[PDB]
């Protein structure tokens, strides 16, 4: 899944 | 005839400044997945500034994968910014800079994933995908690789300046630096939680400070958010 | 869906913190470059790597101020890019934004000469020349060019986002935005010292307020010092 | 002369 950086 | 200050380099970033970058928690960063991407494919007949064109199409056009969170279908868009004087052929003649050295350069990446500070900074899950696919990348590219791992921000600062001041940039003809940690606008975070402004990191391969590089290219890459707005993306018109 | 900004180039006449150098008869270091090399290379090359050809010239000159601090002094030009194209003016075409509009697009030149007083801002002598300069070069380039003189900073910010919602913009393929004043990093002067934030500039033609330029390429040139550093420049080792 | 914006 994306998260953020 | 002397020089500016400042000369040479190229700087490609993540993200805009205030937003966030995004990350597959498997598949590693967006960012990093699509330069790689294109610089294994178009090295042999594309310059680096068209190639982050290329770059800046695939992040475009990304969206994101998180059910039933704030980063479902959410956007981003990197950018890079140059003071390159010269095309910059990778050449893995004559209207571009020199790069015909063994090795082509020095490359560092240096990669923080596991933090630990008075910071709320979660681990950077597939982080370890993006650090390997660059030194992969990079070996490819015929640069000498030199690592770093999980660095608080004085021994970045410190390991940094060791880098900048190898004798062997003496006789190389270009330089890379890939930074992939968390980040604020214009800084990113060692594992301590404390930061390295990043004009201070590109102080140290100036044209002052770093007298072996002058007027030879200087690539860095940054892979850290540059801020907390999530985008949400706008409907094409 | 697309981010919310994206397919801008935005050239800068100086680096963050630095002062942007202008001679009192000839004009800026930056804008004189820009034409020089716009005018002679518009039609073989893009955008960007002009931009390069640009930085080249600006690297390699230096200030004549014989008894002042600007005597022998440096500079360096930079551009930032979210294109995701080839940017050629056609004054390739596959792999190059789409750009055959007559107009080519609507292009804004804002020059601020004059200041009122509120602030120690001294009259920019040889922005006249700038001002022509650009205004000659975009109309020869096939733009349709409006012009703004020695604006407030809240006239700057109304009449430019008049600029961005006009209807001409739906039928035309590219924009472009110089700005040419006083300015500290990140903000330009009005004349009456006031500043104008440049996020705040380029959110106007973003995605989201200026649906008719979405995935036409937007141009910004920006004339204007950065901070208050000058440099002294550095000898070639 | 050279001068600084």
């Amino acid at each position: 899944v994306d998260v953020a950086d | 005839m002397r020089l500016p200050t400042r000369s040479d380099m190229i700087c490609g970033y993540a993200c805009l400044k205030g937003t966030a970058a995004m990350r597959n928690t498997k598949r590693g960063s967006w960012y990093i997945e699509a330069l790689a991407q294109v610089f294994s494919e178009r090295a042999c007949d594309m310059h680096v500034a068209d190639m982050l064109v290329k770059v800046n199409a695939l992040i475009k056009d990304r969206e994101g994968y998180a059910p039933g969170t704030e980063f479902h279908r959410c956007k981003e868009m990197s950018e890079y910014c140059s003071t390159l004087c010269r095309h910059l052929y990778l050449f893995p003649f004559q209207l571009a800079y020199r790069l015909q050295s063994r090795p082509r350069g020095l490359a560092l990446v240096l990669s923080n994933v596991h933090f630990t500070g008075e910071k709320e900074l979660e681990f950077r899950s597939g982080g370890d995908v993006d650090h390997s696919t660059l030194v992969t990348l990079f070996k490819l590219l015929g640069y000498d690789v030199h690592v770093l791992c999980d660095q608080t921000a004085q021994e970045m600062q410190e390991k940094l300046q060791n880098f900048a001041q190898l004798p062997a940039h003496r006789v190389t003809d270009s330089c890379i630096v890939a930074l992939l940690s968390h980040g604020v606008e214009g800084a990113i975070y060692g594992v301590d939680g404390k930061l390295l402004q990043l004009q201070e990191v590109f102080q140290l391969f100036d044209n002052a400070n770093c007298p072996s590089l002058q007027n030879k290219p200087k690539m860095f890459f940054i892979q850290a958010c540059r801020g907390d707005e999530t985008d949400r993306g706008v409907d094409q018109q």
